[PDB]
């Protein structure tokens, strides 16, 4: 890559601030098959549990206008197997590719035991405490509880902790506050929006789930909204996500007040939506007077009041 | 490259009650030679990002095309806007993808038994062309609910060494019934099965024939990745306690009983 | 219209349960000049305060994928007006036309003032409490704060009051308990979520208000999601609406468990989609075994649990 | 009927950069009599769904046909997509829109004074083409970024009666500079004008004829409706404390100074 498209979190020395949303990409087995991997800042694998998880009964997806629900509930092989074959895989054939690790559990011990073992792993530089999961959240809905959680584990981590917070709350700000003052280095959010589709034959929800999380673009508008009401009073990195699906979007993001952003459902619809996005963008950059995404950042970081 | 092409519409018209045939031109043809394989297809919607998986109902090798058969729904549905694609329209394609129906591995003296049903009767033909090449006996039992919705009858009977029987539930068309009837009446030695359709039908065919090795099923699933990343199209392996299996990847084919990869 | 389409609601006897979302529908001057309003099952007319109001700055829209964000900012002539000129402009032309007034205030006393006199209005049969204005809010996020308010307004009103629902919250539940614990007739859902836009050649944020409401089919799932929520545990009835563009949407409303639905930004996109909405109704109910929308409702009422 | 109308696109071709002008063919033109009045189209993409507000440039009554020149940004906007349409494609179109600029209630001899800028221009071509066949003189201004965006030059100087004068900002073909030099040159006593353009320009346009009675001011706003019902194209009336005034329904077109209706 190049230096316009360098950005430095904590943890995290991206090439270019493009990096694939956790359980849109695997483990990034199957996407290595369409294009090099090397091509992206990192990664965001999979909810890593204790346990190994099968997940909710089918369905588990469905489509909406310009989204999706998704209730996957968490499946995943577990940190053993984790630990062993996922994420030595990753560093064995792309070693330079930095990845962030999604953490999520139950309980607060579920957690710890995790964040405490994910960070032996020599490609794992940053993890994402998900206490977001929709369907995770009863600990992203309460400040005091978020903040005990969030203590806890950066007790313990080896590697930066971030924080993915949900769009669920009436308030999220007093949520943020209380999660960088407990230690978080950094914050990613949004995680999905709660929602249901009914079979009209069946008079029954689509997902066995009933509910499942709602993300695409057209959750775009709330993660902008959240994103830029969570800046103005954070003094930590925000990596973010929702309804991203082209270089302009990675531009909204920027002018929201990200540092580095994440896509999801886009994958889905084009399997190689990272590569264009990181091809186009210096020419979008060229056009809208941006210099390096390293600029940017600090210019909308200083057009606050 | 190989993954993706944006393929042209040689035609497609309506061949049965709300399902049509869409013969569609490009080199993705090249990397087709498993039978039952899928392809993503993306609807001409922006508001519609998920692509949906059809299975290949049969190639032309020198023509360089490929045929799928797909039923409709209403006004709001992603096969509804496929399905008004003129000819030289252009549609975004994903494949091929999964495992298909494992053919150059039987001889030329078996006696094959091909059960199908509805919308699950298309990738079964470019199975049996592909055993016709091979050889020996092949028993095509296909089942539908009218005879309005029957397809593909008048190339599956010009197949050579092929008996076909059809069954219709209430339009009759065949014989009267469900494809269980005709399970019934066969007679002869099966060394090997292939069976694609209705999750009912599949119970059937796997209940009677329970211990027959080369039982091969071809499941349907909500998809959104198609590739294996999201997790969504899954399916227990032999037994709950085990392995998770995908449908887009493992399968859509599996081994015999209520699944075992 | 036809008795299959008629639904019998708490001081509305509607022909048919299409009624046009407030704000989108204006007065229903405009719409008069496209075609016959008596065509609707009744009205849902611009939001009304005490006093006229401008409104917000303009830009005051902006376009999402799949739906759209406003900032109006609440702008309506004023109550004398609106008793003087717009209500009766209603009543002189379409008098069978049940209109349902949408309340909007700054305060409690603002709220109780317009409830004590907008149900003079001969053709006024409902009354729908906005206590759910996003960009209103500040009394649809707390529980005992927004059951106080429909009490005081309960005690003045002489028609039958509806309580607009805000979705951004973190747990509606309580809030819809509350609200029916203090008089409330019924309910109607949802009204927008908050989103933000930003241009990319300015790098501000495209609507003057910086925040404005989300709408369109967009949200359908979240307000589906919200609208099953509440059902599962409310004696009174819902008015729901959300990204409903069709037919399919209007049943997909009653699975959820709406009584009546509303029918917002799509008059936006098509003009006529409500009469026609109305007119592929009875085609859609017969293909999915439904003799009529009052039977409709009783049946995903007892199928509960 | 007369409000809404799936009109076919005769042709659409790009006439300046990025400019594209594409003539419609449909019934809805038979209501169209004033100038300035605008049509409400749909993009072709179920994602999109505000209509984008587009002034009628010119139509043919004869033909039965409308031309509009319009804008278009990138990949992501409706504009871009709309001009992707070929000869044969249907439009979703609302109109005609909107208050027209007054014309039958002019003399055969007065002064005219039409200026115009960027993509203010279109509606003004319809405006001269009326007040031709009515008579006396008509001096249209027309100010631009660069050459590489002039439009209608050809046809403006191909009426009678009129004079034509173009400005340049950078890309200099005429007077280099704005719209303001040119009016600053004018001798002669006006009695009407009307104006179209970016803000800047009808601030200055309102700003040094301040007085003038036929003062008339197309404006340009973000709407939804089209019709004046959702209350987002709003505009302030003579001072912040009275009226609102739509810019769909009242307008386009105003009355002198910083607005009157
Ligand atoms: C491996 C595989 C092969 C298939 N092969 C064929 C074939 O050859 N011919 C054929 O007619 N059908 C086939 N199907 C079923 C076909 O994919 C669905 O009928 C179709 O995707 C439904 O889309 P829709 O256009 O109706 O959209 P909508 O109903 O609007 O639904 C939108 C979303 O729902 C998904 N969806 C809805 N119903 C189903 C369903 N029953 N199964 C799977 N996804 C669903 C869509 O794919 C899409 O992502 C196959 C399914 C799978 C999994
Ligand atoms: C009464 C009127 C007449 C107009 N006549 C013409 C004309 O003859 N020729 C011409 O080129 N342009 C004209 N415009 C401006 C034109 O409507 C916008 O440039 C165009 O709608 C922007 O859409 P987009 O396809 O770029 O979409 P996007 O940029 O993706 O934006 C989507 C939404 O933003 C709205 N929007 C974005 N920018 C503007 C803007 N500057 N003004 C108004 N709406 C905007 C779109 O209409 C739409 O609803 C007119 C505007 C108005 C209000
Ligand atoms: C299929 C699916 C699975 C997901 N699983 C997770 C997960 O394991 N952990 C997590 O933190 N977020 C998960 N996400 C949510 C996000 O990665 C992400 O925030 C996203 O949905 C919002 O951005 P998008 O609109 O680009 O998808 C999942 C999303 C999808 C669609
Ligand atoms: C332009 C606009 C103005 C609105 N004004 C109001 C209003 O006056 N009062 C109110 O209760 N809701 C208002 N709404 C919101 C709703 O009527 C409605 O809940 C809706 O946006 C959600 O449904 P929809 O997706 O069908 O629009 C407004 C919506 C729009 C788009
Ligand atoms: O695994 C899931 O279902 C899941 C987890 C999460 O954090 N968010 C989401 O949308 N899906
Ligand atoms: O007037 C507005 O801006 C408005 C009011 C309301 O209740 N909701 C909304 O989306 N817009
Ligand atoms: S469609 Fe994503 S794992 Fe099968
Ligand atoms: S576009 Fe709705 S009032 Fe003008």
């Amino acid at each position: 890559e190049n230096n316009r498209l360098s950005v430095k979190l904590p943890g995290l020395d991206l090439k270019n601030p493009i990096i694939p949303a956790s359980g849109c990409f695997g483990f990034g087995e199957e996407y290595a098959k369409y294009y090099d991997l090397n091509k992206l800042g990192s990664i965001m694998v999979k909810a890593t549990t204790l346990h190994p998880r099968f997940g909710n009964p089918t369905p588990r997806v469905a489509e909406t206008a310009s989204g999706m629900l998704n209730a996957i509930g968490l499946q995943n092989p577990g940190l053993e197997v984790i630990m062993t074959e996922k994420l030595p895989w990753l560093n064995e054939n792309f070693p330079e590719l930095p990845i962030i690790a999604n953490v999520a559990g139950s309980e607060e011990a579920d957690y710890v035991a995790v964040c405490a073992k994910i960070g032996d792993a020599a490609n794992v530089k940053a993890i994402e405490l998900n206490i977001s999961c929709p369907n995770g959240q009863a600990f992203g809905t309460d400040p005091e509880v978020a903040a005990a959680l969030v203590k806890a584990c950066k007790a313990v981590s080896k590697v930066p902790l971030y924080v993915k917070l949900s769009p669920n709350v009436t308030d999220i700000v007093p949520i943020a506050k209380a999660v960088e003052a407990a230690g978080a280095d950094g914050l990613t959010m949004i995680n999905t929006l709660m929602g249901v589709r009914f079979d009209l034959k069946t008079r029954q929800p689509i997902l066995a789930n009933i509910t499942g999380g709602l993300s695409g673009p057209a959750i775009k508008p709330v993660a902008l909204k959240l994103i830029h009401q969570v800046a103005q009073d954070v003094d930590i990195p925000i990596i973010g996500m929702g309804g991203v699906a082209n270089a302009q979007d990675v531009l909204e993001m920027y002018m929201a007040g990200a540092s580095a952003v994440a896509v999801g459902t886009a994958n889905f619809a084009d399997p190689f939506v990272c590569p264009k996005i990181i091809d186009k963008l210096p020419e979008l950059m060229d056009q809208y007077r941006i210099e390096s995404l390293e600029s940017l950042i600090q210019e909308v970081k200083e057009g606050k009041k | 490259s190989q993954l993706q092409e944006m393929m042209t519409v040689v035609s497609q018209r309506e061949v049965a009650y709300n399902i049509f045939e869409m013969v569609l031109k490009g080199t993705l043809v090249d990397e087709m030679d498993l039978p039952g394989q899928f392809l993503h297809l993306a609807v001409p919607n922006g508001a519609m990002l998920l692509r949906r998986p059809i299975s290949i109902s049969s190639w032309d090798k020198r023509a360089k095309t490929c045929t799928i058969l797909y039923r409709i729904g209403d006004e709001t549905t992603g096969t509804y806007k496929l399905s008004k694609l003129e000819s030289g329209a252009k549609v975004d394609v994903m494949g091929p993808l999964g495992n298909g129906f494992p053919v150059a591995e039987v001889t030329s003296t078996d006696k094959i038994l091909i059960i199908g049903g509805g919308i699950g009767v298309p990738p079964l033909y470019e199975l049996a062309k592909q055993l016709e090449k091979t050889g020996c006996q092949m028993t095509i039992l296909l089942g539908f609910a009218s005879e309005n919705v029957k397809i593909l009858e008048n190339e599956f009977s010009n197949l050579k060494n092929v008996t076909l029987k059809i069954a219709t539930d209430d339009g009759s068309y065949g014989t009267k019934g469900h494809v269980g009837m005709l399970m019934n009446e066969i007679d002869f030695e099966v060394d090997a099965l292939y069976t694609c359709g209705a999750p009912a039908m599949l119970k059937a065919v796997a209940k009677k024939y329970d211990q027959l090795e080369r039982l091969y099923i071809s499941m349907e699933s909500r998809m959104a990745c198609g590739i294996g990343a999201c997790y969504a199209c899954v399916e227990h392996d032999k037994e709950d306690e085990s392995h998770a299996l995908k449908v887009c990847e493992d399968g859509p084919v599996f081994l015999g009983k209520q699944l075992s990869l």
